[PDB]
């Protein structure tokens, strides 16, 4: 059985770096074969045969190897290239991958636009609130969202997704959701959101009064 | 019309191919016994098959630089093939390795020779 | 080119059997050399491939689904069936379909993938909430079983600026996301912004007006 190691397990490089990711198999084998897989999507064959590009993919990806160390490297990093890689190797049942190596994209530094959603009055009458908050492009990737109603602090009764690094712009985007009952809701006049980010020099909030 | 042939000599299998296989199949049309010179590329090994009228291999064996022997092999299996479809199903049930499937699969054009498995 | 498609239950019930279904074109199976196989991917785990069958009709499996995979091909139909027996859990992931060939030890082209979930609850269909407001509005796709759920604007007119958040797990045991976009704050109460939620493990598709 002929296991994979790959390295790095994470790596963040600015556009147009060099970008190096090393296989070291388990045990000699023939050939390496590199995928690059963009998140909730499918593997895309990316190297073949150790070093020849895949028809349609870009001539910055190319591969070098042989035994039991292998390598893909990429010439100028695009913001196109978030993924994470995979070294597959065929030379013997079980087909194995290798762990991933998740590739991120490093920019400038770029402040959130922060919008604020009051919940819908057809959710209101189902007897549930929902009040959400956007943070849209912003990079880096780590922001502190809290939420605050009458000025009070709320912990436990909310949750947030990020979306995946943009293949454009190289920013993220965060979405905070905070579920309170129509009880609970209509006992509270001012709804608010408070973000923390490096681009920005003082936490912004952004607010709504119910009515 | 082309003809593939494979031999297991031993525990190797060597490929023929059919570019090969037809200039055996004219000298042999004209003369009764034909000593054909093979060249592994990738091992850098040559090697003397002799055949018969009948195409099947008589002898193999490892030859020098002065057409001198280094090792006799024993014969064990002659196949023959009328097309690439039927080499390619019996490559994929020889006891040899998938990079050595690759290699036969791709390589029909030159002399190669794997090992069993 | 040469596509490959993947059809099976969203959701099973565990110690259940998974049938999924490999359409291909483009390649006949019955061409000497050419082979499909499976692959699958559990939630944010790296790929671990499954089976494959052979134009000769030889299937190789991965030892660790020990007697619980079996494979087979209908050439007439172009498709592959994997059949996965005791379902569990574990088992939760996103299977991938792909072409290989005795001439490169290689998956060359992949098919989409169909996410399977494991859980001994039923499927429930989403409900669609409005995010009403440049300017940023969106829709609110709320307790929805199981995953996934695709969200489109203006029937894919509108790409810029949206994003479709990953869902998160409520504590109720349904999924909920969210997908916002930002438009040109003017272009409000006289542009039209309908966002195309699908959730086909139910059957269900809405299209919500978000107006100001
Ligand atoms: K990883
Ligand atoms: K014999
Ligand atoms: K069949």
């Amino acid at each position: 059985d002929i296991q994979m190691t790959q390295s790095p397990s994470t790596l963040s490089a600015s556009v147009g770096d060099r970008v190096t990711i090393t296989c070291s198999a388990s045990s000699r084998v023939g050939y390496m074969h590199w995928y690059q897989q963009k998140p909730g999507k499918a593997p895309k064959l990316l190297i073949y045969d150790t070093s020849k590009l895949a028809s349609g993919v870009p001539s910055r990806f190319s591969g070098s190897g042989s035994g039991t160390e292998f390598t893909l490297t990429i010439s100028s990093l695009q913001p196109d290239d978030f993924a994470t890689y995979y070294c597959f190797q065929g030379s013997g049942y079980p087909f194995t991958f290798g762990g991933g190596t998740k590739v991120e994209i490093k920019r400038t530094v770029a402040a959130p636009s922060v919008f604020i959603f009051p919940p819908s009055d057809e959710q209101l009458k189902s007897g549930t609130a929902s009040v959400v908050c956007l943070l849209n492009n912003f990079y880096p990737r780590e922001a502190k969202v809290q939420w605050k109603v009458d000025n009070a602090l709320q912990s436990g009764n909310s949750q947030e997704s990020v979306t995946e690094q943009d293949s454009k712009d190289s920013t993220y985007s965060l979405s905070s959701t905070l579920t309170l009952s129509k009880a609970d809701y209509e006992k509270h006049k001012v709804y608010a959101c408070e973000v923390t980010h490096q681009g920005l020099s003082s936490p912004v909030t952004k607010s709504f009064n119910r009515g | 019309s082309m003809k593939y042939m494979l031999v297991k000599a031993d525990d190797y299998y060597f490929l023929l191919p059919p570019k090969d296989v037809e200039k055996i199949e004219s000298a042999l049309k004209s003369t009764n016994k034909a000593v054909v010179s093979f060249f592994d590329k990738e091992n850098n090994k040559t090697y003397e098959f002799t055949f018969n009228k009948d195409l099947v291999v008589t002898e193999v064996r490892e030859t020098d630089k002065n057409r001198g022997i280094i090792k006799t092999f024993s014969v064990k299996e002659v196949k023959f093939f009328d097309n690439k479809e039927e080499l390619l199903e019996y490559i994929n049930d020889l006891p040899i390795s998938n990079d050595d499937k690759k290699l036969l699969s791709n390589n029909i054009d030159e002399f190669l020779v794997v090992k069993a498995k | 080119q040469v596509t490959l498609r993947e059809s099976g239950p969203a959701l099973v019930k565990p110690t259940q059997t998974l049938t999924l279904t490999c359409t291909f074109s483009g390649f006949s199976l019955s061409t000497a050399g050419m082979s499909v196989g499976w692959i699958r991917q559990p939630p944010g785990k790296a790929l671990e491939w499954l089976a494959d069958i052979w134009w000769d009709d030889k299937k190789h499996y991965n030892p660790s689904l020990k007697d619980r995979l079996t494979i087979s091909k209908d050439t007439s139909k172009n498709q592959v069936v994997l059949k996965v027996t005791n379902m569990d859990p574990a088992d939760t992931a996103t299977y991938y379909c792909a072409r290989d060939m005795i001439f490169n030890f290689y998956f060359d082209v992949w098919g989409q993938g169909t996410t399977v979930t494991v859980s001994s609850a039923s499927t429930k269909g989403p409900s669609v909430f409005p995010l009403a407001p440049t300017a940023a509005l969106g829709c609110l796709v709320k307790d929805y079983f199981p995953e996934p759920v695709t969200v489109s604007w203006n029937s894919g007119a509108l790409t810029s600026g949206v994003h479709t958040f990953p869902a998160v797990l409520q504590s109720s045991g349904l999924y909920s996301l969210s997908s916002v976009v930002t438009v040109p704050s003017s272009s409000l109460g006289t542009q039209t912004y309908i966002c195309n939620v699908n959730h086909k493990p139910s059957n269900t598709k809405v299209d919500k007006k978000v107006e100001p």
